[PDB]
């Protein structure tokens, strides 16, 4: 029963001054230029604001699924950031790339880890990301696992080919980073992990 | 123990220090703060901030802490941050506010704490954008009314010229999109 969208949308119209009708009678569709700004990308804000629907009609009207902001983030960096993980799997499942890196050099697995999503970390391996994508500085994800303290994304990082020699630009391992903390940060059972596993 | 062993002297010194080295922990991109923000470790938030570091300090980016545990929603250490004298009238790398992220994320509860520290609800980003422009943007007639409740002005206008309603004019035929419509429209009727 769309009966009540026919009815809002007289119900609105009642509201309208006759200039604004006009505009509302010319955007059928989404505009994208008027709606969109540096800070504001309406993709990012749906996601956010998890309106997956809103998503997809954009989407379907034209808007590339992996339009990429002024730091070069889709909605899927967004997504993860903002730990949206519904959102972060309806957008994977639509096609959205997951191995983009942004003006950073960050990719979806880089913030994934640093918002310690545990799940979407596992989903991301599903696509076969590469785990061992290094950022602008060198960073790779076992490096941000490490700086997160978190010891089960750390492990399945390893357990899923994360290469522990790996340095950042100015030379650290990701062995600095669980020793540097020194007692009362987990540091004992980050710098565990990293000597045994994988195997 | 058993991994201690495969240690040099100079790293087992790192592990039993009774302070962290945070430079070795830091880039630009990821500041250790930021990280155990995001990521929702309290505990370890306030063990970081009892020791020398700036509350305020910015990313490679400009963002700070508050803004980190704000789009994540991590809403107990936002209290925390700002209760912590954190500054919660820092900009963005485009002039926008707290409130526009608190928004964006559609995020109820910081939007009120927020209200509380004295955030301006009409401030304006660098394209004329008030965190409204952005509720109506996010179709979130939830929020949309948080703000008008908490007296968001519907008369100003982003650098297009368009107020919150007419942005909503450009945004497609939608029952969403009408929702807000109606709510912006009758609102200031409300009003006597």
């Amino acid at each position: 029963t769309d009966n009540y969208e026919e009815e809002l949308a007289k119900e609105v119209e009642q509201l309208l001054e006759p200039e604004e009708r006009v505009i509302l009678q010319q955007n059928e569709k989404p505009n994208l230029k008027m709606i969109s700004t540096k800070s504001w990308k309406p993709l990012q804000t749906l996601a956010l604001s998890m309106q997956i629907q809103l998503m997809d009609n954009l989407i379907e009207n034209g808007l590339d699924i992996d339009d990429v902001d002024k730091d070069n983030q889709t909605a899927l960096h967004k997504a993860i950031i903002g730990k949206k993980e519904a959102v972060i799997s309806h957008l994977l499942r639509k096609g959205a790339n997951p191995h983009l890196q942004d003006r950073d050099g960050a990719a979806p697995i880089h913030y994934a880890v640093q918002v310690g999503a545990l799940q979407t970390v596992k989903l991301l391996f599903k696509y076969n990301v590469d785990v061992n994508v290094a950022d602008n500085e060198g960073w790779t994800p076992l490096h941000i696992a490490v700086q997160s303290r978190n010891r089960d994304i750390t492990k399945i990082l390893l357990t899923n080919g994360a290469d522990k020699t790996r340095r950042t630009k100015d030379g650290k391992l990701a062995l600095d980073l669980a020793l540097c903390f020194g007692r009362d940060f987990k540091s004992y059972d980050l710098v565990k992990l990293l000597k045994i596993m994988p195997t | 123990d058993g991994p201690r062993k495969l240690l040099s002297k100079e790293e087992k010194f790192m592990l039993n220090s009774r302070n962290p080295d945070l430079a070795v922990a830091t880039s630009k991109k990821w500041l250790p703060l930021h990280t155990l923000a995001a990521c929702g470790e309290f505990y370890l938030v306030d063990s970081l901030l009892k020791h020398n570091l700036d509350i305020n300090a910015t990313d490679v980016g400009g963002l700070t802490v508050l803004h980190r545990a704000i789009i994540g929603k991590k809403q107990a250490i936002t209290n925390y941050l700002l209760r912590e004298s954190a500054n919660p009238f820092v900009l963005d790398d485009e002039g926008a506010t707290l409130m526009h992220y608190a928004v964006q994320t559609a995020s109820a509860p910081t939007i009120k704490l927020l209200l509380l520290y004295n955030a301006d609800i009409n401030a304006q980003d660098r394209d004329g954008w008030t965190p409204l422009h952005v509720a109506v943007q996010a179709r979130r007639s939830d929020i949309v009314k948080l703000l008008l409740i908490k007296g968001a002005d519907i008369e100003v206008k982003n650098k297009d010229g368009l107020t919150p309603l007419g942005l909503c004019l450009y945004l497609g035929r939608e029952i969403r999109t009408y929702e807000v419509m109606k709510l912006l429209k009758e609102f200031p009727l409300s009003r006597h």
